[PDB]
């Protein structure tokens, strides 16, 4: 559509799908969470579309709007505290302590130091991982790069197009 | 751990939990509970209202931070319970009114204090059997000794706790408000000063880490700060969680000079050589020569290389000349409080010494300071 | 206070004879697996030897009469001695000696009133001279 909604379907079919491809390699939780996230983005991608020709709404609206994202953001959480028992739990944990990065849209202002906190959360457990698997497979240090894309080049994506907040439609 | 007693040392810094029976704890996370810092811009988004232990780490710098023990001792009680909740429930995973739990206390401890940890425990948590350990006690017990002066240093808080016969000398018992998470911290900013960027949650973790690997005290702080100004002899070199190398010099011996010279944060209080002189002192004249050849470090902020040497010099400089002077570091002390826990909830013996829940319901409160260790 | 160890029958009576001053010397052991306190030895023991029974692998318990001149009476006082050598004994050898001292003195003393003269913690048996053992029970 719009040149936002070109570059967060980059967004999509470049870091994201590398970060599905290395959560498929270590598969498990790992797998079954990353699924939920690309639902999450997928749904992000959604709003977008629907912002991108369409003025700022208020109340009834704009919570209709962004009901579908904040439930999604839930449901990514939910897994990571229904499966503390798990082998990837420090994966888990790095991803469900940062996926309410996706809630940047909801923000009046500054969405771009928001995702960039939600990074700094992540990089709490990915800092984990990386201690644990930089000498059993590269696989796990490969992922880490790949869930930390998304976030970079989402704070990327932010400060070109929705650098004050999520860019509605004028007319 | 199907029935298997419970261990639970509250640290003023650190929860460490476990099963009785095995050499370490199981669980071991920060004692903290975070809030957002702002109202809220936006609504639900998995927002909480209150996150505990590595998820209020993680996300610290959106939060307020909050620990429940204050000055060394339990003062923010609903915190305290989301903590304990957190332990059974998210870390250990068990149903607490299957397992009894032995808790470990600190100095100083007021008696009121005790008997809400044990209401709580029982009312709130519904224990079958309970039982509280004084931590320094527990340390001086697996030391393999039962009269000597304990230097515990922890996350937040560092004791000297002089005990004869199993019975620490409340009247005696110095508190210095100064341990691990300082030094984390002043490491990070002599780091800062040096050069180096380390600010998010993520940084502070490898700061931690470099701490707890490279840093040392000094058998002679300024012969140490002349060698490192001329030679490169004392740097180290440290791996960053990517692979970057960095290199560090004067901050490992600089760091942990701090518990010798709080004036290094600018603290106003005299070092832990002094603190456990002074404690020593204040017991009766008959004592102090057992107290002087058994000084005990527990503790994960006396895991520190030289620290033992370190108090063996300053001891000995304050003592009378001919007073015998000993430092005893065993190699567990970083967990000699929880070990002690479970060493001892792991007896057949020791079954009979639970604090039973028809035993609370019968005698009221003050069974917890009659039954006693 | 502390752990309770049931006292073997031959620990019992070993230190029933030298509270009637028909032993001297009587060193207890911690069995850890059956979590008792057994009878380790008996011997003979003058002052001179009492360094010989301190064992450097292991802690101990010790009860020893300690024979002596104090201010012109001759004492004959039980001595009790916790040895522990280092780390050569695990984290629950240390915890168990430490642990259960209190009660094995606390039945000792009802049972048998022993009147134990001093309770000393020692790191090794040289250090078990005449003068250290003097200064120990008559300390100033
Ligand atoms: N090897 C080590 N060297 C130095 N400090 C250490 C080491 N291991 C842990 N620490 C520090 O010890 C502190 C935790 O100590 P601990 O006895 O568990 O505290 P508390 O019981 O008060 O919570 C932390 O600040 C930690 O960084
Ligand atoms: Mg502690
Ligand atoms: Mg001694």
């Amino acid at each position: 559509a719009v040149p936002y909604v070109q570059a967060f379907d980059s967004l999509l079919a470049n870091p994201v799908a590398e970060y599905l491809k290395m959560s498929k390699e270590i598969g498990g939780d790992v797998q079954k969470h990353a699924e939920m996230v690309h639902t999450g983005l997928k749904l992000e991608r959604a709003l977008l579309a629907t912002a991108s020709q369409s003025q700022q709404p208020a109340g009834n609206k704009l919570s209709d709007l962004l009901a579908p994202i904040s439930e999604q953001i839930q449901e990514v959480i939910t897994f990571r505290e229904k499966n503390r028992g798990s082998k990837f739990f420090n994966h888990l944990s790095a991803v469900s302590e940062s996926i309410q990065a996706l809630g940047w849209v909801a923000l009046a202002a500054k969405p771009g130091p928001f995702v960039k906190e939600m990074n700094d959360a992540a990089m709490f457990y990915t800092n984990r991982v990386l201690k644990e698997y930089r000498d059993v497979d590269k696989k796990h240090v490969d992922w880490v790069r790949a869930y930390l894309s998304i976030w970079t080049e989402l704070q990327a994506y932010i400060k070109e197009f929705h650098t004050t907040g999520l860019a509605w439609s004028k007319t | 751990d199907e029935t298997t007693a419970l261990v639970c040392d509250n640290g003023s810094g650190l929860v460490k939990a476990g099963f009785a029976g095995d050499d370490a704890p199981r669980a071991v996370f920060p004692s903290i509970v975070g809030r957002p810092r702002h109202q809220g811009v936006m609504v639900g988004m998995g927002q909480k209202d209150s996150y505990v232990g590595d998820e209020a780490q993680s996300k610290r710098g959106i939060l307020t931070l909050k620990y429940p023990i204050e000055h060394g001792i339990i003062t923010n009680w609903d915190d305290m319970e989301k903590i304990w909740h957190h332990t059974f429930y998210n870390e250990l995973r068990v149903a607490p009114e299957e397992h009894p739990t032995l808790l470990t206390e600190a100095p100083l401890n007021p008696k009121a204090n005790r008997e809400k940890m044990t209401q709580i425990m029982f009312e709130t948590f519904n224990v079958p059997a309970m039982y509280v350990a004084i931590q320094a006690v527990l340390s001086l017990y697996a030391s393999g000794r039962t009269t000597g002066i304990v230097l515990d240093s922890g996350d937040g808080v560092t004791h000297n706790v002089p005990i004869y016969e199993g019975y620490a000398l409340p009247h005696a018992i110095m508190r210095l408000d100064l341990a691990g998470r300082d030094l984390t911290d002043y490491l990070m900013k002599i780091l800062t000063e040096r050069g180096y960027s380390f600010v998010t949650t993520a940084e502070r973790e490898i700061v931690r880490d470099i701490k707890e690997k490279l840093c040392y005290v000094a058998l002679d702080f300024e012969n140490e700060m002349a060698t490192a100004a001329s030679s490169s002899s004392l740097e180290k070199s440290y791996e960053l969680p990517d692979g970057q190398v960095i290199t560090i010099g004067n901050e490992r011996f600089r760091c942990p000079e701090t518990l010798f010279q709080p004036s290094f944060i600018g603290m106003e209080s005299a070092g832990i050589h002094e603190t456990t002189y002074n404690s020593i002192m204040k017991c009766d004249i008959d004592i102090r020569k057992d107290l002087y050849a058994n000084n005990v470090m527990s503790g994960g902020t006396t895991m520190y290389p030289g620290i033992a040497d370190r108090m063996q010099k300053e001891i000995t400089a304050l003592a009378p000349s001919t007073m015998k002077i000993k430092i005893i570091a065993p190699p567990e002390r970083k967990y000699s409080v929880w070990i002690g826990g479970s060493i001892l909830a792991s007896l057949s013996t020791f079954q009979q010494m639970w604090i039973t829940k028809q035993e609370y319901d019968e005698a009221g409160p003050s069974i917890v300071h009659r039954k006693c260790f | 206070q502390g752990v309770a160890f049931p006292i073997s029958r031959d620990a019992f009576q070993a230190l029933e004879k030298l509270s009637k001053k028909q032993l001297n010397y009587v060193q207890l052991e911690i069995d850890i697996k059956n979590e008792t306190i057994i009878l380790a030895n008996t011997e003979n023991t003058e002052l001179r030897d009492l360094p010989k029974r301190i064992p450097k692998d292991s802690a101990r318990y010790h009860f020893f009469l300690y024979k002596h001149s104090h201010e012109g009476d001759y004492l004959e006082s039980v001595v009790f001695i916790y040895s522990m050598p280092g780390y050569t004994c695990s984290i629950r050898e240390r915890m168990l000696y430490s642990s259960c001292k209190s009660p094995l003195l606390e039945i000792v003393e009802r049972q048998l009133q022993m009147d134990v003269i001093r309770k000393i913690e020692i790191d090794n048996g040289d250090e078990l001279t005449a003068d250290f053992l003097y200064d120990e029970v008559h300390p100033k």
